[PDB]
């Protein structure tokens, strides 16, 4: 009288992608291929602000200029896998075996 | 046989240790096999990986030169113990607690184990820049005023090699140490990190004696426990262990009369003082080139080992 | 304005409750334990958002600013994980219990 | 204070971000700007 | 490079046993390919017992961490200087290890019915350096301290010398320790002349402090007392001489014995598997 | 249970488990996400260890904040807000009182020393370091 196996399944790991989900919407992306190289980045913002003209008697705003700058960030993730190296002895050969 | 004649024409040709040159201007096939060294890191695709060599077993090679790879070491902080702006080749000191199931360790810049020395009694501008609250770090060790007194500090504090990666955490900080072999920088792109020790606990003993060149000069520790509180001063030699033990005790034997004479041994555990263990191995002809560290207003003179490799000991006592 | 506490045993600067809870709350302090009335005693929490209303804004979420509980525990422990324990928390933002 | 000002060819976005603005930049959301009032204002000199 | 050992001999309740010691070290006789039954560690040497054989052979051939176990063949590797490797701790008395300790090999003193495998494969202790130390300070006081009680039982109290070296403490880990009340005299124990190793050093030594402060300062007379440093001055040259070759040999290879002997160094130990990256050093 | 010439003002602190909604504006940032890199890190006999690497690099392209983040429903309580007061002997267990038959007294009368197996976090502790669920700890 034996022992019957019914299946023997696995789940499929659906790939996720960052631009493939709806979160990409609040950002716009960039595939910057040397980011390592980069210590320090920089954007530069000039508002120029206007001014009502005043007929009372008050100390006037003359031609006012903003030059905010905003320095980026920079994250860094990084998981750790592991592979045997029985998985790899026999990966660096070739075999003549079924 | 054949099979085995396949087998062995893998395992056969070694490294290239000579190699006749003709020109050096040609820079030929041969020289440039010499010369390449197969790299730790690589694009994450299966052609950078394949060519860099990375899945290979036990070595890299594209498909037993001298080359061992470093072992690091990873160390849960308390983020308020350590500075994220020291440098990046200091040698750190990992302090075993005494709680049995503690999920966060306590490690120890020269800085930060210089506060340790002060509190209950340059250097002392910059270690107390650092850390602006040394109580943080006085709590860490449970008894220190009671560990000093019987002369147990060095057998609870292990060298842990020096610092290569410090990730920036806000609570818990996590720090990369190569706790022995070639101290080598995990980054992106590879540069060398240097082993910054501070100069005024830097003192050489090569110049303090002023025709043999040896290779290699180790770097030394020395927990020493004199009547001010204990002292943390780095030797650089480049004699063995066998001759740095009775050569230490020729540099200190006048602070043996002077722990002698200021306080007595009433007890026995006083008896010894302090002990020294080999912090690593680094190139005689190069070494100990003298840099600055800069914080925010003040900079300490910082000596900068090149060419570091951590192979770190256990303490030999000085008596 | 017509009564300056209600009550001085613990609103005076070296009253009973800066006896027993204005402590310097340290990561490595030997209870460990969390006490609810410390983000009220502190003096040194009570001047931390000094700073002006827009860079009080930007502390409270970039990080957990002050004084948080360890959940899912059986007693509460102030955090020092803080890996996986996201909270906000309006009690240090405005400095008054309900 | 940690901010360049040259005479950068400035792209015109047509965002509304003049809306609170000097009073933002009093209360310190910006971590390094400069205010250039008067004469200070001028794309400067190369 | 090739690391593994095949060594060639097993029945199902001796697969099992020998599972549950599959990530543990244990001393190989030659650094060969396919080696015998005999060639595993501790079955020729510790089956009287005495610690100074078992820690000539431990520091004296080399040593394997095995891997898996068949029903014919042990295929294990050998731990060379060069590579780093993985250790687990699966043994009897079990003691915490932590992140970035040396590790010590020290051959079993609690017991041959501990650390065994019956088929005999004797593992030896892999236990931490300062609980090495301690525990050894702590067998070999004992045996001192019943050796006097069994020559005279009103030196010392025998209650009195089982509460300090029943207990280990490193860390805040407690351990107790399984320890010999019955010893039997004229040695034919663990620990028997190592304990009586030591008592010939501490004989031998006041005799010999004084001749060398007599042979060649100040600060070196003041410590001891005056009693000891002004003693005989007077005994026979050839006596003297061989009190002095046995002193300095019962010096040299008892401190080179306090040296814990093959010794590893972990980096990273991790209690949610039991294995730590350790390499020989 | 008669009143002493004080009286207490007990405070506590609640979880409240909830499920926020984050809103974020459309091209609010613009990122530079880089390339992945593998390294290996440990090479063991046994088994090697790859750490794989990546990095980004965000930059907010506003001046204002371009993000919120409101609850929207409380999912649960998780404190029971009851009377769970701390006890000052786990909290300073260095002070103590003149003669130690009133010490142990007045830890036997109070629930003096109930528990002491965790004195820091939980998590922080390794594995194998009450049947409710978190008590709010009150503060006279």
């Amino acid at each position: 009288k034996f022992e019957v196996l019914l299946g023997v399944y696995t789940n499929a790991i659906q790939y996720v992608r960052f631009l493939e989900t709806a979160l990409a919407v609040s950002c716009v992306n960039t595939e910057f291929k040397d980011l390592s190289r980069m210590t320090d980045g920089k954007i530069q913002f000039r508002i120029s602000v206007p001014t009502i003209a005043h007929g009372d008697g008050r100390r006037p705003s003359k031609q006012r200029t903003f030059i905010v700058v905003k320095n980026c960030h920079k994250h860094h993730i990084s998981t750790e896998m592991e592979l045997s190296m029985l998985d790899l002895e026999i990966l660096h050969s070739i075999p003549e075996t079924p | 046989r054949r099979r085995l004649q396949r087998r062995i024409a893998g395992l056969l040709p070694p490294p290239a240790r000579r190699l006749n040159i003709s020109r050096g201007s040609e820079f030929t096939r041969d020289v440039r096999g010499l010369v390449e060294e197969h790299a730790q890191a690589s694009s994450l695709s299966a052609a950078a990986v394949w060519r860099a060599g990375l899945l290979a077993p036990g070595e890299v090679a594209v498909a037993w030169s001298g080359w061992r790879p470093p072992v690091f070491g990873d160390f849960l902080i308390h983020a308020s113990s350590f500075n994220n702006a020291e440098a990046t080749g200091t040698p750190l000191f990992q302090f075993k607690q005494s709680d049995p199931f503690s999920g966060v360790d306590a490690v120890f810049t020269p800085l930060s184990l210089f506060i340790l020395m002060n509190h209950g009694r340059g250097l002392t501008r910059m270690a107390n820049l650092l850390y602006d609250s040394p109580a943080t770090l006085a709590d860490l060790v449970p008894d220190f005023g009671r560990l000093v007194a019987d002369r147990r500090f060095h057998n609870f504090i292990t060298p842990v090699g020096p610092l290569v990666e410090n990730i920036k955490s806000t609570y818990l900080n996590k720090i990369t140490t190569v706790v022995h072999g070639p101290v080598v920088s995990k980054a992106i792109p590879r540069s060398t990190v240097k082993v910054t020790v501070p100069q005024e606990a830097f003192v050489d003993l090569d110049a303090w004696l002023s025709q043999p060149c040896p290779a290699d000069a180790r770097l030394y520790v020395a927990l020493t426990y004199e009547e001010a509180g204990p002292r943390f001063t780095f030797f650089q030699s480049s004699r063995g262990h066998c001759q740095i033990m009775n050569i230490l005790r020729i540099y200190y034997s006048p602070s043996i009369m002077h722990r002698y004479a200021v306080v007595q041994p009433l007890h026995i555990e006083e008896l010894t003082f302090g002990a020294v263990a080999c912090l690593g191995t680094f190139s005689a002809t190069d070494g100990w080139r003298r840099s600055a560290f800069n914080y925010r207003g003040s900079s300490l003179p910082v000596v900068e080992i090149d060419s570091f490799y951590s192979n770190v000991s256990d303490w030999e006592v000085i008596l | 304005e017509y009564r300056s506490t209600v009550n001085p045993w613990a609103s005076q600067l070296g009253s009973l409750g800066d006896i027993m809870y204005n402590s310097s709350y340290r990561q490595t302090a030997v209870p460990g334990l969390y006490s609810p009335c410390r983000a009220f005693f502190n003096k040194e929490e009570l001047l931390r958002n000094n700073r002006g209303l827009y860079n009080m804004v930007n502390e409270y979420s970039q990080r957990l600013g002050g004084h948080p509980a360890t959940s899912n525990t059986e007693v509460q422990f102030v955090v020092i994980a803080g890996t996986d324990v996201f909270l906000e928390q309006p009690c240090s933002f405005l400095q008054e219990a309900f | 204070e940690g901010v360049e000002n040259r005479p950068f060819p400035y792209l015109t976005v047509d965002a509304d971000l003049l809306s609170n603005l000097r009073q933002s930049a009093a209360e310190g959301l910006f971590h390094s700007f400069d205010l250039l009032v008067g004469k200070d204002a001028r794309e400067a000199g190369i | 490079m090739d690391l593994k050992v095949v060594v060639s001999l097993l029945y199902t309740d001796e697969i099992a046993k020998m599972q549950q010691r599959i990530g543990c070290i244990l001393p190989l006789a030659s650094t060969h390919g396919t080696q015998n039954v005999q060639g595993l560690g501790l079955g020729q040497v510790y089956s009287v017992p005495d610690y100074v054989s078992m820690y000539n052979y431990l520091s004296d051939c080399t040593l394997a961490v095995l891997d898996e176990v068949s029903v014919d063949s042990l295929i294990l590797t050998k731990i060379v200087p060069g590579q780093t490797y993985a250790i687990k701790n699966k043994y009897q008395p079990f003691f915490q290890w932590h992140g970035t300790g040396s590790l010590s090999v020290m051959p079993p003193v609690f017991g041959r019915e501990h650390a065994t495998v019956k088929l005999d494969i004797v593992f030896p202790m892999v236990l931490p350096t300062p609980i090495a130390e301690e525990v050894l300070q702590k067998i070999l006081l004992f045996n001192v301290y019943s050796r006097v009680v069994m020559q005279a039982p009103g030196n010392a109290d025998m209650l009195d010398v089982h509460m300090h070296l029943g207990s280990v403490s490193y860390l805040g880990h407690h351990y107790e320790l399984a320890l010999p009340e019955v010893p039997g005299p004229l040695g034919l124990a663990l620990l028997d002349n190592l304990s009586l190793y030591f008592c010939i050093m501490v004989t031998l030594l006041p005799r010999a402090s004084m001749r060398l402060v007599r042979g060649l300062n100040l600060f070196q007379e003041m410590v001891p007392d005056e009693i000891a440093r002004i003693d005989l001055d007077d005994l026979s040259v050839a006596d003297d001489l061989s009190r002095m070759r046995v002193m300095m040999t019962y010096l040299q290879s008892l401190a080179s014995l306090f040296n814990l002997g093959p010794r590893l160094a972990t980096a990273a130990y991790s209690q949610e598997t039991l294995t730590a990256t350790c390499w020989l050093r | 249970k008669i009143h002493p010439g004080v009286a207490m003002t007990v405070v506590r602190t609640d979880e409240i488990l909830s499920e926020n909604i984050l809103f974020s504006s459309r091209a609010s940032t613009s990122m530079f996400i880089g390339t992945p890199n593998v390294s290996r890190r440990e090479a063991r006999v046994d088994a090697v260890t790859f750490e794989v690497h990546h990095e980004m690099a965000s930059i907010d392209t506003g001046l204002s904040y371009s993000s919120t983040m409101t609850p929207a429903r409380v999912a649960a309580i998780t404190t029971d807000m009851g009377i769970h007061t701390q006890d000052f002997f786990s909290v300073f267990p260095a002070e103590a009182f003149g003669n130690q038959q009133v010490n142990d007294y007045i830890k036997a009368k109070v629930g003096a020393q109930r528990n002491g197996t965790l004195l820091r976090d939980p998590r922080t502790y390794l594995a194998g370091m009450l049947c409710h669920g978190q008590q709010a700890t009150c503060e006279i």
